[PDB]
RNA sequence: AUUGGAUAUGCCAUAUAAAGCGCUUUCGAAGAGUCGAGUUGUGCAGCUCUAAAUGGGUGGUCAUCUAA
RNA sequence: UUGACCUCAAAUCAGGUAGGACUACGCGCUAAGCGCAGGAAAAGAAAAUAACCAUGAUUCCCUCAGUAACGUGAAGCGGGAAAAGCUCAAAUUUGAAAUCUGGCAACAUUUCUUUUGUUGUCCGAGUUGUAAUUUCAA
């Protein structure tokens, strides 16, 4: 048994139209959803920066976007992960704010019932 | 110490019926099992039928359902 | 085989006159019925509309996670357990928690007669935890007999292996 | 007084909302050096003023730092019972409802597993008990205190005298001790207080005829509720041990057509001044308070006073009374009298008859069964009601274990006791 | 800028954190409810043929023998122990009462 | 409610109460079919927590097999096809003897509105849940073939991955 | 993008709610007996306050009356 | 000609409702012939025995998970 | 003598459903045999790693690495593709089984006179528990 890569550019391909294919769905909205910043976890990594899964409950609290609403606008909530150190927290803090700085939030259709 | 001795029956070589036993029921508690607060809903009105009064009357202003006295009347 | 004494407790039930007396208290707090109780939100449901308080009700609780419930709250002041459940494990326990909590119980004939009384068809346990003003003597001479002909009554052949 | 005080706009506004804009002598003394950031070893008397003087300076502390509840407690206040820690936390609500520092108070026989809860969110001013806040300082994880700045300790002879000499001692290490300001206070100067202020406090401090009725546990509300009814006509306080037991009972007492007055309020200092005003004022009426509210209070011409809940004070209580004095006294309580014949107290005995005993009992548990404010007033006063009988000074005396829980929730309305941890 | 750097560094000055402990954690701690429902249980279902022999084994003070059976039976001495402590207990509660 | 009382009565399985019960029930279970229909469960607290619900489209069916594959393994299988216009949900023991091992079997009646309307139970209508005692796709399925989360638990092996550019 | 989205937020701005008869009559009944301020009061009430509102929700439909 | 998800707008809307987050002098349930142990066959299965509640699992007293 | 419930039956009663074939790829039992699926399947929101400044469902690719381990032969980490989270059991709705299938009658609707629903009513299911609320991240 061989495993043959003669579809290589085929699956480059592929790959491109599905995102642009999930572009043209939500074209306003960026292709990707946000990530934390986190430090690698052993002793030759943990110099690094990599992206994460999601944010904790702590940086959304401390943010101000309710686990709720952090969803609906495309920030990933990590409940496993967890803040040891403050410079984790305020590293992760500060990328919920400048996100929510380039955020412009279309509103939506509200029911208003004519009666109380 | 330990004497590193043998047991009498170390391997190294009756009433199958009682009766009901009390030790724990023999003595009655007194005060209730949970201590979880109580809510308000037990002492008003039920939310269950106004939920269902307010879609009756919905459907008695849409004429979806015959009224009592709409209904008695048909009857005869 | 031999029965054990959780299990035997209940072939020694309430007699003939007692649970005769305690189903007729039972039948003056009823439940409310499938078919009258639309009847009565229709009637509240017609008054809302055209143009617009009430008072709690009385009625006799059943369903066995509810009424053991009440028996933990020591709220019940009568359990009436069917002696006929066909997995036993759901009841065989109710006497003993009963005397625990302090609530007076009794072991009477057939689920269908606790099943009528709640207009279902099988009822495994039901219990009194408030009765009308009215009724409160009634309720205290039925447990006083519940006491004395059930209570009283057996007591040892409940702890004595049955069979 | 306190305009002369340069405490904050929000501190300032409060204060005169919360009581008057004057200044005690015991407060004229103590302001000035805390504000300042020296350490102050006070000894007043009971009831002088000094919830307000440990207070003020150090909600100013918290305003001048600007501290968070992401920051952990940064104040401590060390109370001796629960009466007293919950009469400074009730004060201290009125002082910070204009500011931003969150306050919790942390007492024994209150829910730990939701203490904790509020702890990890940050308690910027906390009033604790030496018993449950060691347990919190040493078992709660998430609990940040390392910011801590400010130490207050209110009076140390009653902590030392309950029991907590060992408590105070584990509390110290754990507790941070470089740049904190401390604040001991208590009116005895007993060698083992120094010893704790040494141990506590920095170096250079600042210098500064009876009656009784014997009656069970299940008749005492309704021995008490005829005994007003009978004297409906005369100026009668009766004294309780429990700020939540005498919101109960004067709620109680008010639905079934016996208005009574109270010191409770809504936790309003400058209502309970009015109430106690007003009853001053009154040549005739009732009025329903705690031990610690009367404290401090000059008792007007009162022909009854009646000690509904035994004092937790017996040693301040006998020289507390020097018209006339009643005791509420169990049968399982008869040890008390023998403590007044060691302390040389003359006592006469009241005798009542089971026959004019009002039983309402029947009706009395049909309210509170039927109402929901009701029950859980209710509820709430029979819980403080024990925990301050747990936390009594004599054990030997007023043995809970010894009591009946049973014939006690009668008298509060419950046909059984409800379920109250400890 | 709304972007990411990933590799490099980050100041290596450290403040820890001391996080609250979580809801998954608390298992294993007993309820109210639960030790009554347990020991009311333990009374009502009655006990195994090796408990009883375990018990009759602690009442004519044949310990070592007790902690023998119970641990063959169970599979461990760490279960033994709580074995024998339990019906020792059931054994003083039942002597009250019997 | 009960449902508590009647999982700690379900651990003491030697005690009084549940030995003299094991032993009637395993009697009266020896004189019906191998296969056969229950009325309710036996154990409504073991059904209740794996997913039975007291509605129209459940159903509980009392399997015997010879104890001495996993015997609840093989009691899903052989219920399965016995009622094959049913989805298997899962399955508990209930009683054991010398001889037999009994077991009973939660099915759903993919069919039923009941069953086609509850979004809960939706999940089995779909054709992908057709036979998952035949698959190893049920609770004792999945164990069986060590299917779980950790380090206790073929095609990547043998191949030559040979890239475009190598 | 962004001019559009606070207008459309301008068009669809009104998110307070209008009372009804039922609730109207239920706030006015209780603050013809117990005034406009004493929301305690008004909660511990049983007779007037059948539903059992918190003085949070009476608070609510106190404000939300006005307009 | 069949339909996607949106947008504008009309008419209805059972809101006496349902949520998110502030607080707590109140509570906080967690899956058993399973886990585990002894022994055989190919972790799994058979057979014998068979649990616990700050417990149990898995790693280095600590950490970390929270099975059936 | 009647009725209620229970358990077991009968019907060419009404409405359904299963089988057999394909099988490149899937998942099982035991290359072959046997069983069962789909447009993918399986797996999947930790009884997971680690020992760090910690990480964070699953799957796949690269690397780790032909390394460790005992010729066999990985895995944590790291780089990437794609990213999405949730549902119950166990707590009384108890001031009200609030839940649901079916029959009948209307009405609407259609990839469709072929489909799919709504409202009303009646019986049945269900208190040996159907809804709402809750899932430890609470």
């Amino acid at each position: 048994y061989v495993k043959t890569w003669f579809n290589q550019p085929g699956r480059k391909l592929r790959r491109r139209q599905a995102r642009q294919t999930k572009a043209a769905k939500i074209a306003p909205r960026p292709v990707e959803a946000i990530r934390p910043a986190v430090k690698p976890p052993t002793i030759r990594y943990n110099m690094k920066v990599r992206a994460g899964r999601g944010f904790t409950l702590e940086e959304l609290k401390a943010a101000g976007v309710s686990r709720r609403v952090a969803s609906t606008i495309g920030i990933p909530v990590d409940h496993r992960r967890r803040n040891r150190s403050e410079e984790s927290l305020q590293r992760n803090v500060e990328r919920i704010k400048v996100y929510l700085a380039h955020l412009i939030v279309f509103p939506r259709k509200a029911g208003q019932p004519k009666k109380g | 110490e330990i004497d590193a001795g043998y047991s009498s029956d170390s391997s190294t070589e009756f009433d199958p019926y009682p009766d009901y036993d009390d030790f724990f029921t023999n003595t009655v508690r007194e005060t209730p099992l949970s201590s979880a607060p109580e809510p308000k809903r037990r002492f008003a009105p039920s939310k269950h039928e106004q939920k269902r009064i307010l879609q009756l009357a919905y459907a008695i202003r849409k004429g979806r359902i015959l009224t009592s006295e709409q209904r008695a009347e048909r009857e005869r | 085989l031999k029965v054990p004494p959780a299990i035997a407790q209940f072939q020694k039930t309430l007699d003939k006159n007692t649970a005769t007396q305690v189903f007729k208290l039972l039948n003056k707090y009823r439940p409310e019925t499938a078919a009258e109780k639309k009847q009565r939100l229709v009637a509240e449901a017609e008054a809302v509309a055209n143009g617009k308080v009430s008072k709690k009700p009385y009625n006799v609780k059943y369903g066995l996670n509810h009424v053991v419930a009440l028996i933990e709250a020591k709220k019940a002041k009568l359990v009436l357990i069917a002696s006929d459940v066909d997995p036993i494990e759901l009841v065989v326990f109710l006497p003993a928690l009963c005397k625990k909590m302090g609530v007076p119980y009794a072991i009477v004939k057939n689920k269908a007669r606790l099943g009528t009384v709640i207009h279902q068809k099988t009822a495994a346990v039901l219990a009194v935890t408030e009765v009308r003003e009215e009724d409160k003597n009634e309720l205290a001479s039925i447990v006083s007999a519940v006491d004395a002909n059930f209570s009283a009554k057996y007591d040892e052949s409940r702890r004595k292996w049955g069979g | 007084k306190f305009s002369d005080l340069q405490l904050s706009e929000n501190i300032q506004k409060a204060i005169k909302e919360m009581g008057f804009e004057t200044m005690t002598e015991i407060q004229k003394r103590s302001i000035p050096p805390l504000l300042a950031g020296r350490d102050v070893l006070g000894a007043a008397k009971t009831g002088s003023g000094k919830t307000l003087a440990f207070l003020i300076p150090t909600i100013e502390m918290l305003y001048a730092l600007k501290f968070k509840p992401r920051n952990g407690t940064g104040v401590i206040i060390i109370s001796p019972t629960r009466e007293l820690a919950l009469q400074i936390f009730g004060v201290a609500k009125e002082l910070l409802k204009y500011h931003h520092q969150t306050f919790g108070i942390v007492i024994g026989g209150a829910n730990r597993r939701a203490e904790a809860d509020k702890l990890v969110k940050g308690v910027n001013l906390l009033v604790a008990t030496p018993g449950r806040l060691l347990d919190h300082l040493q078992n709660t994880k998430g609990f940040v205190f390392r910011n801590l700045r400010s130490l207050v300790i209110d009076e140390a002879d009653r902590i030392l005298e309950i029991g907590f000499e060992d408590e105070m001692r584990q509390i110290m290490k754990i507790l941070p001790s470089e740049n904190r300001q401390t604040l001991l206070f208590s009116a005895t100067q007993t060698t083992k207080v120094e010893d704790l202020a040494r141990i506590s406090l920095k170096p250079g401090p600042l210098y500064v005829e009876q009656g009784y009725v014997v009656v069970d546990s299940d008749k005492r509300f309704l021995l008490l509720f005829s005994f007003l009814k009978r004297n409906l006509k005369k100026k009668v306080i009766v004294f309780m041990s429990s700020c939540a037991s005498v919101k109960y009972m004067a709620e109680l007492l008010n639905y079934i057509d016996l208005p009574v007055l109270d010191l409770h309020g809504k936790q309003k200092q400058q209502r309970r001044t009015n109430t106690f005003f007003e009853f001053c004022n009154a040549e005739k009426g009732i009025l329903l308070c705690t031990n610690v509210a009367a404290r401090g209070l000059d008792i007007p011409a009162v022909d009854w006073i009646v000690q509904y809940d035994p004092p937790d004070d017996p040693r301040d209580y006998i020289h507390r009374v020097g018209g006339k004095s009643l005791m509420f006294l169990a049968p399982s309580e008869l040890g008390f009298l023998r403590y007044l014949k060691t302390a040389k107290v003359s006592l006469n005995e009241f005798e009542f008859p089971a026959n004019k005993v009002a039983n309402v009992q029947s009706q009395l548990e049909k309210l509170v069964s039927k109402n929901y404010y009701l029950q859980q007033s209710a509820k709430d006063g029979y819980r403080s009601y024990l925990q301050a009988y747990a936390s009594y000074s004599l054990k030997s005396i007023f043995d809970i274990n010894k009591l009946d829980l049973a014939k006690v929730a009668k008298s509060f309305g419950f046909a059984h006791p409800p379920n109250v941890n400890i | 800028a709304p972007g990411l750097v990933v590799g490099l560094n980050k100041g290596k000055t450290l403040t820890k954190r001391q996080l609250p402990e979580r809801p998954s954690r608390r298992k294993g701690h007993l309820s109210k409810r639960t030790a009554f429902v347990r020991s009311i249980v333990r009374e009502v279902a009655g006990f195994a043929p090796y408990e009883r022999r375990v018990m009759e084994l602690i009442r004519n003070s044949q310990d070592k023998r007790a902690r023998k059976l119970a641990k063959k039976r169970l599979g461990t001495l760490k279960r033994a122990k709580g074995k024998i402590e339990e019906l020792t207990s059931v054994i003083q509660s039942s002597r009250l009462a019997h | 409610g009960a449902y508590k009382y009647l999982e700690e009565l379900a651990k003491k399985k030697q005690s009084d109460v549940n030995l003299f019960l094991s032993r009637v029930r395993a009697w009266e279970y020896r004189q019906m079919n191998v296969i056969h229909r229950a009325s309710r469960p036996s154990r409504p607290d073991k059904a209740r927590r794996l997913g039975y619900k007291a509605k129209q489209g459940y159903v509980i069916y009392r399997i015997r097999v010879r104890r001495g594959r996993s015997a609840r393994c093989t009691a899903e299988e052989r219920v399965g096809r016995y009622c094959s216009n049913l989805r298997v949900l899962n399955s508990y023991w209930v009683n054991q003897d010398a001889t037999y091992k009994f077991f009973e079997v939660i099915l759903v009646d993919p069919s039923h509105k009941a069953i086609r309307r509850d979004p809960r139970i939706n999940w089995i209508v779909n054709p992908v849940h057709k036979h998952r005692e035949s698959r190893g796709l049920t609770s004792i399925g999945k164990k069986s073939r060590g299917i779980g989360k950790g380090h206790r638990f073929w095609l990547r092996h043998n191949t030559l991955s040979l890239r475009r550019y190598r | 993008l962004e001019e559009e989205a606070v207008k459309k937020a301008a068009r669809q701005s009104n998110k307070m709610l209008p009372l009804s008869a039922f609730e109207h009559a239920y706030i006015q009944r209780l603050i013809n007996k117990y005034g406009t301020e004493d929301f305690e009061s008004m909660a511990k009430d049983v007779k007037l306050n059948s539903k059992l509102f918190n003085g949070s929700k009476l608070k609510n439909l106190y404000i939300r009356m006005k307009a």
